[PDB]
RNA sequence: GUGAAGAGGGAAACAACCCAGACCGCCAGCUAAGGUCCCAAAGUCAUGGUUAAGUGGGAAACGAUGUGGGAAGGCCCAGAC
RNA sequence: CGAUGUCGGCUCAUCACAUCCUGGGGCUGAAGUAGGUCCCAAGGGUAUGGCUGUUCGCCAUUUAAAGUGGUACGCGAGCUG
RNA sequence: UGCUGAAAGCAUCUAAGCACGAAACUUGCCCCGAGAUGAGUUCUCCCUGACUCCUUGAGAGUCCUGAAGGAACGUUGAAGA
């Protein structure tokens, strides 16, 4: 008989930080995911973004198993005749500490509009503080 | 060094090492004896 | 294994201080401090030192039968202090210290002057000879591996920078 | 679609999915994901009974 | 730092011995600052400078404004330079071309002289194909631009015509010769971007 | 046997491989192969081990005090390796 | 097969590394000079002529070098024939 | 290539740990570069009147004002199809 679907103009959106420093970049970036999409929620709807804004912070302390430190490789090309650059786990958080988790979360988002919606809710940081404190958010474990 | 597929212990004092992964045969009296891989 | 069920004497004059795993050890040549691994557990024992296996890690007596014989060298090297004897083969090479900066002059358009990191004492006897002292094995064998391999024996004349008890095998022309 | 929603609303109450459905099972009711769904969503507090009456089994 | 000056055409000194040194003449006029930038607002430090004079009805009442808050005249045109850490600057202070009598070697950037429309000939120094032995129109044209099914595509940077020159390029360490500060110029050796009247930030060679 | 002349689920995509034969409808439930941290429905399930190579996630002769199990065989208190 | 223009040259290239030069190393029957072989390394560089449709090849003279290959044996809605 | 150093009384460049080490790699040099929709930053400038309608909207208007600035037009350029 037509079952629920979330409405976005009535969906309440909550905000949330994680501390990164020694967590699983695999393990808390699909936590991650499965909340910026908003599968915890009981009103989940696939076609609506449900899901609560999250600020991680301490990016660049997150933890690796292994060898990936070093031997973890990041890909991509330019868009050029032959420009294929790459970067190791090392070499990324070296430079830019906020795309690791980005690039994992990313990942594991759906691709498509509301998967580029869904990652906008997510908010990175390499320091400990953060800009937003004027939304409560609320600590998350 | 040689870095044949089937490396050996050729006279003695040749030895037998794992460095970074790689078999390695280290020797004192003959640096010809002195290969790695395998 | 073996190693590590023996333990170090502590004589007189140094003090040893155990700050979790990280190790400071205090005496009269240098103070010496030694972060240790995790899977080591290190205790005081009567007068004596005592290494032992932490129980759940894999590799225990490896790890300790290191720290062991790690801290057996700290404590000789703090008591003691060790040395190294260098020495130059071959006409024009010449060795001079002045301060705590070794002038090396080993055939080159340029003299080489070779920096000291760390508590490191450098004298010379002769000219064509150095010996350096201090508290580390470590930082000591390391300057001395710079200070040969700034030119090693040539195996013909055995001419270069040697270790003194080092033997070189030469060879003959053909 | 139902599943998800009961999948998140039962998480919330500290079970998920696949032990709920079992635990409904074996206390033999007979609800379906349909109507689990839509009590998931609007009455939460009638949900938890459910919850509850699946963690006796 | 750096200053800002106008190109003022081409000259050659005889040095005493014989040797003509073909030489650019700079005119470099009282660089005045307008602003200084720093790390607490801006995050980077930094000089923004002025030159020349332009007149009153021609400048904007938004640009007129930011001279008055530094107390300069309105020069035509505004130019930002970087500090080096040890450097430090105020607003309404005039740079003059005595900074340039200290040192030996300059780049000098400036912006090229337009070309427009340029065949890959003329841009990419690409060979004309025979001129004759059959030829069909095919004399000054760029002649393949890829492969075939395997790319099925032209790559990116590929050489081809289009607008040469009126973009901003760079002389470096050109060697200074004379910094005459009664007329208020700098002789460089050899020759630097853009016609005659073009602006030209001629500043200390960074390859030392 | 299947396709040809067979849709549906799985094997990323994949006529012939694995599961299974669509009369029509339903916003019902149980299962097959195959699956259950996220893309994406379901175990960050339970217990006991192995693996450190990102093996898993292409390959041989041959090479090696890698590392686990075992079943044996050479020596002690006259104290061997 | 209701047409995917086939060698060679020119123009324009681009990638691989099984490296010709240049860079770093081990062994050497490595005195030095110069090599020999092997290892890592693909940043950049890598002839002009004579003969022949030639690719190749031989020859003359250079060069630090005159690399081997893939790219519809790259490139004819770009030229040649 | 080493240093210290176990596992394996020793030995061994490594299993803890620690140094060197190439035109490669990341910067350094030059250029583009906030459509970098994650659309950034600094500085300056300008506009500070009312009535009507409403299904009370970030709503449609009536009137008075038209700024900073821009475009258009002209004379044009070492800028340019
Ligand atoms: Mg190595
Ligand atoms: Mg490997
Ligand atoms: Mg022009
Ligand atoms: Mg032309
Ligand atoms: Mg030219
Ligand atoms: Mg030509
Ligand atoms: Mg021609
Ligand atoms: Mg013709
Ligand atoms: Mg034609
Ligand atoms: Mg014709
Ligand atoms: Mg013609
Ligand atoms: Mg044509
Ligand atoms: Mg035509
Ligand atoms: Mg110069
Ligand atoms: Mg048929
Ligand atoms: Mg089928
Ligand atoms: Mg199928
Ligand atoms: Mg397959
Ligand atoms: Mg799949
Ligand atoms: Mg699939
Ligand atoms: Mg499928
Ligand atoms: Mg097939
Ligand atoms: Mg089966
Ligand atoms: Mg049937
Ligand atoms: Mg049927
Ligand atoms: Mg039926
Ligand atoms: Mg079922
Ligand atoms: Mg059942
Ligand atoms: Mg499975
Ligand atoms: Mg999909
Ligand atoms: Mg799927
Ligand atoms: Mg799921
Ligand atoms: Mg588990
Ligand atoms: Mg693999
Ligand atoms: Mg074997
Ligand atoms: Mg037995
Ligand atoms: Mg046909
Ligand atoms: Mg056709
Ligand atoms: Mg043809
Ligand atoms: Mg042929
Ligand atoms: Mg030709
Ligand atoms: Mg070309
Ligand atoms: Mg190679
Ligand atoms: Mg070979
Ligand atoms: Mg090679
Ligand atoms: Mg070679
Ligand atoms: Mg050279
Ligand atoms: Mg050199
Ligand atoms: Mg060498
Ligand atoms: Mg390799
Ligand atoms: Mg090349
Ligand atoms: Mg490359
Ligand atoms: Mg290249
Ligand atoms: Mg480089
Ligand atoms: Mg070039
Ligand atoms: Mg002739
Ligand atoms: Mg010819
Ligand atoms: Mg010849
Ligand atoms: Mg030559
Ligand atoms: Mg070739
Ligand atoms: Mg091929
Ligand atoms: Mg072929
Ligand atoms: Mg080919
Ligand atoms: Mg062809
Ligand atoms: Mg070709
Ligand atoms: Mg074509
Ligand atoms: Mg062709
Ligand atoms: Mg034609
Ligand atoms: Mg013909
Ligand atoms: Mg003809
Ligand atoms: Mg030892
Ligand atoms: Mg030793
Ligand atoms: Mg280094
Ligand atoms: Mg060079
Ligand atoms: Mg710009
Ligand atoms: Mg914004
Ligand atoms: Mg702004
Ligand atoms: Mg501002
Ligand atoms: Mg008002
Ligand atoms: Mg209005
Ligand atoms: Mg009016
Ligand atoms: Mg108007
Ligand atoms: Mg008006
Ligand atoms: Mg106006
Ligand atoms: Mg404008
Ligand atoms: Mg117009
Ligand atoms: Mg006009
Ligand atoms: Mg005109
Ligand atoms: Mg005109």
């Amino acid at each position: 008989m037509k079952t629920f679907t979330a409405k976005p103009e009535t969906v309440k959106r909550d905000w949330y930080v994680v501390d990164a420093t020694g967590k699983t970049l695999g393990r808390l970036a699909t936590e991650l995911a499965r909340r910026l999409r908003g599968k915890h929620k009981a009103e989940y709807t696939p076609h609506v973004d449900t899901g609560d804004y999250i600020i991680v912070l301490n990016a660049d302390k997150v933890a690796v198993t292994g060898n990936k430190r070093t031997d973890k490789v990041y890909y991509h090309h330019t868009g050029h005749i032959g420009g294929i650059k790459q970067a190791t786990f090392e070499e990324m958080i070296a430079r830019r500490p906020e795309r690791v988790i980005e690039i994992a979360v990313k990942g594991m988002l759906p691709k498509g509009p509301l998967g580029r919606a869904m990652f906008r809710k997510l908010k990175v940081y390499a320091g400990n503080e953060h800009n937003h404190a004027a939304q409560q958010p609320q600590v998350l474990d | 060094m040689k870095v044949r597929a089937s490396v050996k212990k050729l006279c003695r004092n040749c030895k037998i090492v794992k460095r970074d992964g790689v078999i390695r045969v280290i020797c004192s009296a003959e640096p010809k004896h002195k290969q790695r891989q395998g | 294994s073996r190693v590590a069920k023996a333990p170090v004497v502590v004589p007189a004059g140094v003090d040893v201080k155990i700050n979790g795993q990280v190790i400071t050890i205090k005496g009269k040549n240098g103070e010496l401090t030694r972060t240790l691994n995790d899977a080591v557990e290190v205790k005081h024992a009567d007068n004596t030192l005592t290494f032992g296996p932490r129980d759940g890690y894999a590799d225990g007596w490896a790890q300790a039968g290191t720290a062991r014989a790690l801290l057996n060298s700290m404590v000789i090297g703090v008591t003691e202090g060790f040395t190294k004897k260098l020495q130059l083969v071959g006409v024009g090479y010449r060795a001079a210290v002045k301060g705590n900066v070794i002038n090396l002059s080993l055939g080159f358009s340029h003299p080489v002057d070779h920096q000291l990191p760390a508590g490191i004492t450098a004298e010379c006897p002769t000219q064509t000879e150095i010996v350096l002292k201090g508290a580390d094995k470590q930082v000591i064998g390391q300057v001395a591996a710079d200070l040969r391999a700034y030119r090693r024996p040539e195996p013909y004349k055995g001419k270069g920078v040697r270790y003194a008890d080092e033997v070189v095998r030469t060879k003959e022309a053909k | 679609l139902w599943i998800a929603r009961i999948n998140a609303a039962a998480r919330q109450n500290g079970i998920s999915y696949s032990k709920f459905i079992n635990g409904l099972k074996k206390a033999s009711v007979e609800i379906d994901r349909k109507i689990l769904a839509d009590i998931a969503v609007f009455d939460k507090v009638a949900f938890t009974a459910l919850v509850e009456k699946a963690k006796a089994a | 730092i750096g200053l800002v000056g106008k190109k003022v055409g081409m000259t050659r000194i005889f040095t005493e011995d014989g040797v003509s040194i073909p030489v650019t003449v700079i005119e470099v006029e009282a660089n005045r600052v307008t602003q200084v930038k720093d790390l607490a607002n801006d995050g980077y430090r930094a000089i923004q400078v002025t030159t020349g004079a332009k007149k009153a009805n021609r400048v904007t009442k938004p640009e007129a404004g930011h001279f008055a808050k530094a107390g300069v005249e309105a020069g035509r045109g505004l130019w930002e330079f970087r500090l080096a850490e040890g450097e430090e600057f105020t607003v309404g202070q005039s740079i003059s071309v005595e900074l340039f009598a200290d040192v030996k070697k300059v780049d000098v950037t400036g912006t090229s002289k337009g070309k427009g429309f340029a065949g890959t000939v003329k841009r990419w120094n690409f060979r004309t194909q025979d001129a004759t032995h059959g030829n069909s129109l095919s004399h000054r044209v760029p002649g393949s631009i890829g492969q075939n099914q395997t790319p099925g595509k032209v790559f990116k940077g590929k050489k081809m015509a289009g607008q040469m020159g009126n973009e901003r390029v760079t002389v470096q360490s050109l060697d200074v010769v004379r910094v005459d500060a009664e007329r208020n110029l700098l002789l460089v050796k050899g020759a630097v971007p853009g016609a005659t009247g073009s602006d030209l930030i001629v500043k200390p060679a960074v390859k030392a």
